């Protein structure tokens, strides 16, 4: 697939988080019992509840959906539905709200996320929500700076960072050692659990830049007019094809008074310095 | 135009089918599902027998001391039910129809399309008028107790303009609660149509698209050109077209994302011919265009009910579809630079929906929402059957189910073949 | 007049006039205008309306009863509160100038009532979360922070100061009496302890209410009065949903905003509420909570009269009468639907001077001697039109003779439409107190009108008698929007939704018929519940008493106003006063 | 930022961080929670509940953060109002802390206009009645009289307080200057006189009115602040009704209630009458002249800005926007719709800190940019997809590396729902300086948003971008319910029905394409004039200025309090202090 | 650019108003929001 447009490298990041045959880094490997106490529905060893019997000792409606669509494990056992949610730094984190559910539904089968500016939820059957949750927290989407586990309280994605570079968190959840290594003193609502869980160490501001699939005219991120006009155009494009639509339906872009003479414009000019300081 | 028509399972129905045929205001099939819609009551005897005998003849929580009868109505449910049906014939042989449910605890009752002249609502009307008198006669209630009848079966009102407290339960609402002129077919919750297809999705989709589109007809917005890309949507998103939607499902059903759906109709799209090159881009990324916007859009909705039914399938779960909408829509356009479906509308309410169904405002899960619902109104009828779909493949995992909510209209609406098996009805009117 | 003073005209007649009650003559045009006693306020109104003038921009006039018309060509009447002592003016029964009517009613419209079991079984359902005692008293002190405005989740949220929204809080109630002992008693509206009145033995009412709710657990939340001032009555069941929201994901510990919430918010706002009233056709457009669509006998389970004096069935009507004149007559019909001068003595009539009062206890009299001395005696074969025609002519020949003999009575009640509303009023205490049914009191109602008219040859003003004449009609009908029991109708039972000095009445019937049945409440033992409130500012137990206190200044009990944060009023020029 | 600090964010940002505005970094959990500065309000919070627990009969608890959400592990940040020096504690911009705020409110709910000319038309027509100026004269001082509760028929009628009711009065205007000038002058609200401002000569904007109204006389109608605060904005056209209907009987000395009598209410609450709104579909079911039926263009044309500041367009727009945040966000969603803490900074952010100042000057400045630095010139064949699509991308690209280059005003706009409010607000500005069209604004709106998504990777709230998706559809739609000029939309408009954060920027743009498009009003000729009016609470010529006032306890202007006829408060007790 | 004008003329304030009378098409019968009540559409039409 083509997944996005955009020239640079950050349309490149979105078009791999996005991309199933691409595999995502791995910067950590958060043991499964970790996991749960970070998500705090049940306690490690904590077998399973259920809000109704497993599918397979269960007849069905005669539905030729469920017949032809597998179950998730999950699904297949009855688990309750639970959760995971992030918050994304506006500084730099690897990935943004919405670039995650592209990557969720693209690379999962079987969620719900949802997507907001400084919380990103997904939904799914607890022991498959559990599965994902590893993934995320492991792998290069996860920042233990610019990106925070939090499912309430999530105030901070755009606030000014710490002197070490750290996300505000007004619940305190994490606590961040000498040598930079964050570790999770509460879980991700903000409950005492019965041990710390280490995260590890920040990526530093270069490796973020590489990274991230924002667009940012600042502290030397990508400034999308001036170094990636391809997004806009197209981006600007599927606006003006919604805004003929809308008037007529069956209605081509050159039939249209004043239409669009081609896809981008000719005269575009910027009001901002890079960087945006002035 | 032509399509063809094929059923649930992938096996064809019909073939060279002038999109007219399918039409609201042409197809026999689809003006007697709209008939039945608003002719159609449920009435739980057993239930109203017990509101009369403690006096809960009002409100939520309320109760009148004092006032408590006994009228066997279940006991004399056969000359009660005798009684509505004599009332409500106009003229003999004429569709009338009254039908006695689980030992008569529960009734169905059909009034004369005849006694409906102007208003939709005499489809309550008769029956409630119907009932009460009903009752009085064959219960012997005397004058002094007439009125407790009447709160039995009219519910609060008039003091109350909803008589939803009431006996006669229909799939519609009064007109005042509607939020348009010609919003009558669309003032039907989910749940309840969940329920009358007997939570089967694709026979809830496309019952739930056949009441969008008869209402979009309704609102005046299928008006001369604009007509085309509606008769487009319900063919192919609700009603199968050439199998796209059942193909999409079934080819990425075992263990297929939403996104994989998505990006294998776009590649049928392109195969086919509905979309092409327009420009590409210093990426290598191709803008797309279409000839044939209108059959372009067709083909985004299918793709978008085929999404939300695999992803919400491998849930077995309602709650995801909202966003499911959103992400079908939104990565359609990423993927080809084309608009999504309805122009950017569904994409809308699934933004509304999704909040009003994980936050505190309002809405609640997608069983609640309706054509109607001020949440789920916006796009051109495209997008409630997605939610129906999603509720009729929810494995009782939500506390506000059809199971919950809308047991009555399963049991009584469940049996009717046009409900049971609309694409089928449909199919064959339009031969 | 009746036997006992404390229930008849005499003491306030007396006081009123300076001739006998009896008397046929007075003296005109010798009064000075507005210069006599009862110009007082008048006086004072002008003296204001200078102030006013000074102020405007241009000079633009206001009050000047020389552009209108001037008052006081004869006496102008104080009016005594029904059973009180307590005089007043006639201006301070305006509800603009009565502080403790406009509470009164606020504090009706910024209630509500919300099921908890279906939250519980929510819980349990999709999460198998445990519901305890405990954790419900945890969830009902958050809901105490959060109902009023305080934040419960986010970081930088800006809050209520409490000193303006005070009257804010929530408490629960169950028939469940092992839950109530375990809960904090913080939280608790008991109904043990609101409801000990009995007929033969104590705390019956109790027992009526504790069987009609069960063991389930309800909610009755207030919201601040500054909001139903600001906004209107459809704010509240929103109100309660958003903050019940809240303190649910706090309480329970849940994602601030996961699908389970969304649940929650159909559950707070539609599947488990109940609401002081629904909207209205909209002609007569009004948000959820409002006047026009709340039933008389939720009016009058607003009262606390049957609990306080369980074996007066007509102080019952005459509390819920006061209620209703005020609430129905003065601001729906005086305000909502019309405006200006308004209907002030169309509602004051049926709650001042005891003349009601009069008419309601002989007719309650009356009742029982036709009832043979057995109260709520004549029902089911009993019942026939016979002895309700009776009974009628008895009491409606009682009153209006009243009236007639006299003349002070019917100077007081010098419209015609509240002489009809009061013999009629009485007649249907008549009926209530013999049937211990409602709907037979139509039949009364009826009856008293048409021979009001037919005896006196006039009756009210020129719109008066739609519902009176519907009345015999639809007194028994079950046809579409013409049918309905007593209990449930309002001002949206069609042809109640016109006029003044009826539906003050009606209120009271509706009580009376229900506590001559000894029955704990009239529509909704929820509502007769969550009104029993003892935190509730206006008094509900003695209502009369109260919009006394308001007419003469005296009233401590206003919530809502803004004081606190402001430097001064319009109109009035701020610096320190010599 | 903008150029000129008068506009710009920089005064703002400098004066509440101590870092500089473009800081990265800053510091957290050492302010000792609300022992900061701006933990001020919720301390003095803390001390007052204490007293309100003291005061209930179970000790039931109120506010508390220990059962919430204690505040502060960051920096509690005040805010400047836009175009002002004025700082301001965030809790003083909740509605319920702020006085101002609720007046502004009031005063438009209280409000309508009817017109005079066809009474004068039923009176020639059924009686052949003479009309003249100075029996409208004498008219205009018997309403004055009426309107706000004073008798001008009955004998015994009681009356309203004045103090209580003085915000209430009645004027005319007319685009016929000779009968202006013949009538009293004390009645007239002056066209010429508000409307002095022009462009290339005095007194313009009075020509397009007078034209636009032609030689017709309008009255514009306050009702008593109290009125509102009691019930509802559907009382407002009837109250008018009944004091016209009385002053009609007066002053042309008709049968008090004859059959030309009922015409004359017909003519007044039906056949002349101009009401701030209509009702609504019954979910949301509301009475007449509240938010939900208000269109932008009538919240637009009640501010005076364009008459004050003629050549400044933006000014234009924040106060409209001011206005509009407070009213439909605020109040509408935030309470009307939802309530609980609201939604005080989702409309703050527009109104606070020249943060939206900041980024609408920036976009009329890049509008007229490319307008060839002619105002109002890209219409008709210079309008197309092109040139907007140039000024959008601009304007965008400016607004959005504001909020990045300069961390302290993200951290303001901490919620990205503002953020896009703000970003789409100044392309929206830039087009309509570059048009004066307020349609293609529309396209502005979407593709600054869809443009935002695309940049940032992330927008507002959960279901902040409903009408944003909804917009480029709905943009030049004709379907029944999907289109409509932008001017006459409202929070009934479909997509727009749910959702904070719009309808704030909204007013604005609707303002702005009007001012620059030199237009003397928005939607209505006659609420433009009616608000116009100097003798009105509440100044609508400088929002920013009273909401800063209304926030500080500085406020003198508030009406509709009860101070006057009371003895005490709910909760407080009295007796001397110590 | 100017379809939405035409939307205004023909359809009234509607839908922001829920009553599209001030469009162009008069009917002797109104919209059923402001029917009375279910069965009382054929009432809604002014004795004028
Ligand atoms: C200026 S802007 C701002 C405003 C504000 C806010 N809100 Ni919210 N909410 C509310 C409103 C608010 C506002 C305030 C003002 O001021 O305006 C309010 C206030 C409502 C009421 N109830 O009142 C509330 C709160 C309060 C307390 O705390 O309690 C609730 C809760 C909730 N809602 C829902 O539904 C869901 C929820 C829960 C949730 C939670 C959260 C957490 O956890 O933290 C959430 N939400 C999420 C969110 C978000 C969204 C996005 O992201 O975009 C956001 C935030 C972010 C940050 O960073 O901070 C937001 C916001 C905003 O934005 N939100
Ligand atoms: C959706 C609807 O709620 P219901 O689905 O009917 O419960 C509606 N709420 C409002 O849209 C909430 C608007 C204000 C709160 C959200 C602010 S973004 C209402 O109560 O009429
Ligand atoms: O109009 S009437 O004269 O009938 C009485 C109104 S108070
Ligand atoms: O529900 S959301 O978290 O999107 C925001 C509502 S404030
Ligand atoms: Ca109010
Ligand atoms: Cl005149």
């Amino acid at each position: 697939p083509q997944f996005t447009a955009g020239n640079s490298h950050v349309a490149q990041n979105r078009r791999n988080y996005m991309d199933p045959s691409y595999k995502l880094e791995k910067l950590r490997d958060i043991p499964e019992e970790d996991i749960v106490r970070l998500l705090a529905h049940r306690a490690p060893g904590e077998e399973y509840k259920s809000i109704h019997p497993p599918l397979e000792e269960m007849e069905e409606p005669d539905c030729a959906v469920r017949q032809i669509v597998k179950p998730t494990e999950g699904a297949a056992a009855g688990d309750r539905i639970r959760y995971v949610q992030y918050t994304d730094s506006m500084f730099f984190s690897p990935i943004t709200p919405y670039q995650r559910a592209w990557e969720a539904l693209n690379r999962y089968k079987g969620v719900d996320p949802g997507v907001l500016s400084g919380r990103t939820i997904i939904e799914a059957r607890e022991r498959d929500i559990e599965k994902i949750a590893k993934i995320e927290v492991d792998c290069e989407l996860y920042d233990t700076a610019r990106t925070g586990l939090r499912g309430r309280t999530v105030h901070g994605h755009a606030v000014r960072l710490d002197k070490d570079g750290m996300m505000f968190d007004a619940l305190r959840r994490w606590s961040r050692g000498a040598d930079g290594t964050v570790t999770y003193v509460k879980d991700m609502i903000g409950g005492a659990m019965d041990k710390e869980v280490t995260l590890g160490k920040p990526l530093s501001d270069a490796e973020l830049l590489k990274k991230t699939t924002m667009y940012r005219n600042a502290q030397g991120g990508v400034w999308q007019e001036a170094d990636d006009p391809e997004s806009m155009d197209v981006t600007a494009q599927i606006h003006w094809k919604r805004s003929v639509g809308g008037f007529q339906p069956w209605a081509k872009m050159k039939d249209i008074k004043g239409g669009k003479k081609d896809v981008g414009v000719k005269n575009l000019k910027l009001f901002t310095p890079r960087g945006g300081v002035e | 135009d032509e399509i063809d028509l094929y059923d649930d399972k992938g096996k064809k129905l019909a073939a060279g089918v002038p999109l007219q045929n399918i039409s609201p205001l042409k197809n026999a099939a689809i003006k007697k599902i709209v008939n039945l819609t608003i002719r159609t009551g449920a009435v739980d005897l057993a239930g109203l027998e017990k509101k009369f005998a403690t006096g809960a003849i009002a409100g939520r929580g309320m109760v009148i001391r004092g006032v408590n009868r006994n009228l066997p109505i279940v006991d004399k449910a056969k000359e009660i039910a005798k009684a509505v049906e004599d009332m409500l014939r106009v003229e003999s042989g004429d569709d009338t129809n009254v039908e006695l449910i689980a030992g008569g605890k529960r009734m169905m009752v059909q009034p004369p399309t005849a006694r409906i002249l102007s208003d939709y609502s005499v489809g309550l009307t008769a029956s409630m008028g119907a009932l009460t008198h009903a009752i009085i006669d064959v219960c012997n209630v005397s004058m002094w107790d007439a009125p407790y009848v009447h709160a039995g079966v009219w519910g609060m009102y008039p003091q109350n303009p909803d008589p939803g407290d009431g006996a006669v339960k229909m799939l519609v609402d009064i007109p005042m609660k509607n939020e348009g002129p010609g919003f009558t077919l669309r003032n039907i919750p989910v749940n309840h149509l969940a329920a009358t297809v007997r939570k089967r999705a694709m026979q809830g989709a496309g019952l739930t698209m056949i009441l969008e589109e008869a209402a979009q007809f309704e609102m005046g917005n299928c008006m001369g050109p604009h007509e085309r890309g509606h008769l487009l949507d319900l063919a192919y998103e609700g009603l199968n077209a050439n199998n796209l939607l059942y193909s999409l499902i079934k080819d990425n059903g075992q263990d297929g994302s939403l996104g994989d759906v998505i990006y294998a109709a776009v590649e049928k799209a392109k195969a086919d011919g509905v979309i092409k090159s327009l420009k590409k881009m210093p990426s290598g990324f191709t803008v797309y265009d279409a000839d044939d916007m209108q059959l372009w859009n067709a083909y985004a909705c299918t793709a978008m009910l085929a999404g939300v039914c695999v992803n919400c399938a491998s849930m077995r779960a309602g709650q995801p579809v909202p966003g499911n909408i959103m992400q079908a829509c939104c990565l359609i356009e990423r993927e080809t630079g084309l608009p999504g479906p309805d122009f950017g509308m569904a994409q809308g309410a699934s933004v509304s929906s999704s909040f009003f169904s994980h936050s505190i405002y309002g809405g609640g899960g997608p069983g609640v929402f309706y054509g109607n619902h001020i949440v789920t109104r916006h796009a051109k009828g495209q997008f409630i059957p997605c939610f129906c779909a999603a509720m009729c493949i929810d494995a009782d995992t939500m506390y506000f189910s059809p199971a919950r909510t809308s047991a009555l209209y399963g049991e009584v609406l469940g049996a009717i073949p046009e409900f049971a098996e609309p694409m089928r009805a449909v199919a064959e009117a339009a031969k | 007049p009746y036997n006992d003073i404390q229930h008849n005209f005499l003491k306030a007649m007396s006081d009123k006039f300076a001739e006998k009650p009896e008397s046929t003559a007075t003296e005109f045009y010798t009064y000075g205008g507005i210069a006599q006693k009862g110009g007082m306020r008048k006086r004072e109104f002008i003296a204001e309306a200078s102030k006013i003038v000074d102020s405007r921009v241009n000079s633009t006039p206001a009050y000047n009863p020389d552009a209108g018309m001037p008052q006081g060509q004869r006496y102008l009447m104080p009016y005594m509160m029904n059973h009180t002592d307590i005089m007043v003016n006639a201006d301070d029964l305006h509800w603009i100038n009565n502080a403790a009517m406009q509470q009164a009613w606020d504090d009706m419209k910024r209630g509500i009532v919300l099921g908890l079991d279906d939250a519980h079984g929510l819980l349990e359902a999709r999460l198998g979360k445990e519901v305890t005692p405990d954790t419900i008293s945890n969830y009902m002190e958050v809901l105490n922070h959060a109902l009023p405005g305080g934040a419960v989740i986010q970081e930088h949220m800006v809050e209520t100061k409490p000193m303006l929204v005070n009257d804010s809080y929530a408490k629960i109630f169950s028939g469940d009496d092992d839950l109530v002992d375990s809960v904090d008693r913080r939280f608790i509206l008991d109904i043990n302890k609101e409801f000990a009145a009995g007929y033969d033995k104590p705390g019956e009412q109790a027992d009526q209410l504790k069987d009609a709710i069960g063991k389930k657990i309800w909610q009755i939340l207030w919201m601040p009065t500054v909001v139903a001032r600001q906004t209107d009555g459809g704010t509240m069941f929103r109100w309660v949903g958003m903050q019940v929201g809240m303190t649910m994901i706090n309480a329970y510990k849940l994602c601030a905003g996961e699908s389970v919430t969304g649940e929650f918010a159909y559950y707070a706002k539609h599947a488990a509420v109940v609401q002081l009233s629904n909207y209205m056709p909209v002609k007569r457009a009004r948000s959820h909570n409002e006047p026009g669509g709340m039933p008389l006998g939720i009016n009058a389970d607003s009262t606390r009269s049957p609990a306080l004096f369980p074996n007066d069935p007509i102080r019952a009507e005459l509390e819920s009468i006061a209620v209703a004149a005020m609430v129905y007559d003065q601001l729906w019909f005086g305000t909502y639907m019309s405006g200006g001068v308004g209907f002030t003595q169309y509602a004051s009539a049926t709650y001042t001077d005891n003349i009601l009062e009069d008419f309601c206890y002989k007719g309650c009299e009356i009742g029982l001697d036709y009832a043979g001395g057995k109260m709520a005696s004549i029902k089911g074969d009993k019942l026939n039109m016979d002895i309700l025609e009776e009974i009628i002519r008895a009491e409606n020949d009682y009153a209006l003779t009243q009236y007639e003999a006299y003349p002070t009575v019917a100077e007081s009640h010098f419209g015609g439409s509240v002489r009809a509303c009061c013999a009629a009023a009485g007649c249907g205490s008549a009926v209530a107190c013999a049937t211990g049914l409602a709907q037979p009191a139509l039949s009364a109602w009826s009856l008293s009108m048409l021979g009001h008219y037919e005896r006196v040859g006039r009756l009210g003003f020129f719109g008066y008698d739609l519902q009176d004449q519907c009345t015999a009609c639809g007194s028994y009908s079950y046809q579409s929007d013409e049918g309905m029991p007593f209990e449930m109708r309002g001002v949206n039972y069609p042809n109640y939704a016109m006029n003044v000095g009826h539906q003050s009445a009606y209120a009271g019937l509706v009580a009376g018929a229900h506590s001559a049945n000894h029955d704990a409440w009239v529509l909704s033992p929820l509502w007769k519940v969550a009104f029993s409130d003892r935190d509730l500012p206006f008094d509900r137990g003695y209502v009369t008493r109260e919009y006394g206190l308001g007419a003469n200044r005296e009233y401590t009990k206003v919530a809502g106003e803004r004081d606190l944060i402001i430097a001064g009023h319009y109109g009035r020029e701020p610096g320190a006063k010599l």
